[PDB]
């Protein structure tokens, strides 16, 4: 029943400060240990910290000059501050419960961050025209990630393939979702550029 | 030590039995608690084991964990295609006063019939040549191995530049799938009258062409 | 729970209680300054297989001075079901450098009492 979800900045340029926050749905925080644990795009795991009763606290000491986790049991929320954030604190921020006996019983889905002097664009879509076919949108010319792409607002599942994106020199990111059918409309939703934008797939 | 370290890689013949290990020092599996998860691509970490050798609830009976000294041990019997994740081993740490992962493993279960790819090569929207760009997507999919090259071909002639691609990652069938891009401009599409994609996989090639 | 040592079983009627300079559980990885801190009661509530509840034997928890359920409370802080024990020549500093215990993290020690140490009636390993 307890589910965990983290929310916040998608991008925060360097020397700055990061600060996310995890959300608790269908439990409290009681007495628990509430943990953030950190993983770059393609590296392992790296645990930040957690807080538990009274507001105390554990730091990893390679980050204890600054990092700063709080607490508002009010809002049933735990909290992460990231000071003078450089280039390898980019990854994936998750946020966990110590249930008892069991540590990181329950993890959150995990909120990319990117630390970068670039700015937030949306991204421009294009339809990609078509027993079975094969057709799909061009999410082009986005930053940063992510970009998450649903079919027919979310009911077309089966035969979906979003591929990861690609990094062009020019500093932008462009992906595509492809499903195999034998009306389409693709949706996009860029969080960091707050843009949802859907594109009918005409064929020719 | 005050990490833990574990293997890079590993893999088995399903049906039977692997196991991974983590080497600690006496600050941490020496003196603590051993915990592992299990990380499918895409998703979270998922507690296996802790308590050194208990089960959560859900987890299967072929998942063992074990500890003697400073190493800790996560054994895997009935090897199943399903198993094919990254696996880490944790533990807290009274030197650090924190918790420690390991580096992770990357597990592969082998057995999988080798399939031919379905590529699909679509040409630029007459959307996107409005604004003055067009881009070539060539889609690769359904195929194992995750071996894959892709050449393109511009009126029987190699380009290099402007061509992204990626790397294969699953799908929901647990087969591979990537995808390569080619930049370029209007008048370049209309001039020459053909572009090819070519995918290679298993010496196997299939080509697919689009002219404007 | 969260206190790093075992609990001392209550088995009589009379209340957790050390004269000066005992009490305090051996700890190899803690310093002479460290030695000092209070026990916490806590009674259960057990279901008979006669279908109704039955009052279990009260136990006691050690807990680092400044550190625990009563971690704002002073040393001598008179009140019912917490009392203190020290150890000569230990500070009265929270010795938050301690802690307390995380049960997913290790164990609980066993609670040792040196040779030569008074318990009162009723408590015993």
């Amino acid at each position: 029943q307890v589910q965990l979800q983290e929310s916040g900045p998608g991008l925060v340029k360097p020397s700055e400060t990061l600060s996310l926050t995890c959300t608790v749905s269908g439990g409290s925080i009681s007495s628990y240990y509430w943990s953030w644990i950190r993983q770059p795009p393609g590296k392992g795991l790296e645990w930040i910290g957690y807080i538990y009763y009274s507001g105390s606290t554990n730091y990893n000491p390679s980050l204890k000059s600054r990092v700063t986790i709080s607490v508002d049991t009010s809002k049933n929320q735990f909290s992460l501050k990231l000071s003078s954030v450089t280039a390898a604190d980019t990854a994936v921020y998750y946020c966990a419960r110590d249930y008892y006996q069991l540590p990181m019983d329950v993890w959150g889905q995990g909120t990319t961050v990117t630390v970068s002097s670039a700015s937030t664009k949306g991204p421009s879509v294009f339809p990609l025209a078509p027993g079975t076919a094969a057709l799909g949108c061009l999410v082009k010319d986005y930053f940063p990630e992510p970009v998450t792409v649903s079919w027919n607002s979310g009911a077309l599942t089966s035969g979906v393939h979003t591929f990861p994106a690609v990094l062009q020199s020019s500093g932008l990111y462009s992906l595509s979702s492809v499903v195999t059918v034998p009306t389409y409309i693709c949706n996009v939703n860029h969080k960091p550029s707050n843009t949802k934008v859907d594109k009918r797939v005409e064929p020719k | 030590q005050s990490v833990l370290t574990q293997p890079p890689s590993a893999s088995g013949t399903p049906g039977q039995r692997v196991t991974i290990s983590c080497s600690g020092s006496s600050s941490n599996i020496g003196s603590n608690y051993v915990y592992w998860y299990q990380q499918l691509p895409g998703t979270a970490p998922k507690l296996l084991i802790y308590r050194n050798n208990q089960r959560p609830s859900g987890v299967p009976d072929r998942f063992s964990g074990s500890k003697s000294g400073t190493s800790a041990s996560l054994a895997i019997s009935g090897l199943r295609s399903e198993d094919e994740a990254d696996y880490y081993c944790a533990a807290w740490d009274d030197s650090l006063s924190g918790r420690v992962f390991g580096g992770g493993t990357k597990l592969t279960v082998l057995g999988q019939p080798k399939a031919a790819p379905s590529v699909t090569l679509f040409p630029p929207s007459s959307e996107e040549l409005q604004a003055n760009k067009a881009t070539l997507v060539c889609l690769i999919s359904d195929f194992y191995p995750g071996a894959v090259t892709v050449a393109w071909k511009a009126d029987s002639s190699p380009v290099k530049a402007g061509v992204e691609t990626t790397t294969p990652s699953k799908q929901s069938n647990n087969k591979y799938a990537a995808s390569s891009y080619l930049s370029l401009t209007p008048e370049q599409w209309k001039s020459h009258r053909s572009y090819s994609c070519q995918v290679t996989h298993e010496g196997s090639t299939v080509e697919k062409t689009v002219a404007p | 729970t969260a206190s790093w040592f075992t609990a001392l079983t209550q088995h009589g009627k009379e209340d957790l209680k050390f004269p000066r300079g005992q009490g305090v559980p051996i700890n190899t990885n803690s310093s002479p300054d460290d030695q000092i801190g209070y026990y916490r009661r806590a009674t259960r509530r057990i279901r008979g297989g006669d279908g109704k509840m039955k009052d279990l034997s009260p136990r006691w928890y050690f807990y680092y001075l400044g550190t625990g359920p009563e971690a704002g409370l002073p040393y001598g802080a008179n009140k019912d079901g917490i009392i203190w024990v020290a150890t000569e020549g230990a500070l009265n500093t929270p010795k938050d450098h301690i802690g307390t215990r995380n049960p997913a993290n290790n164990a609980a020690i066993v609670l040792q009492l040196p040779q030569g140490t008074t318990l009162p009636k009723g408590f015993y390993a």
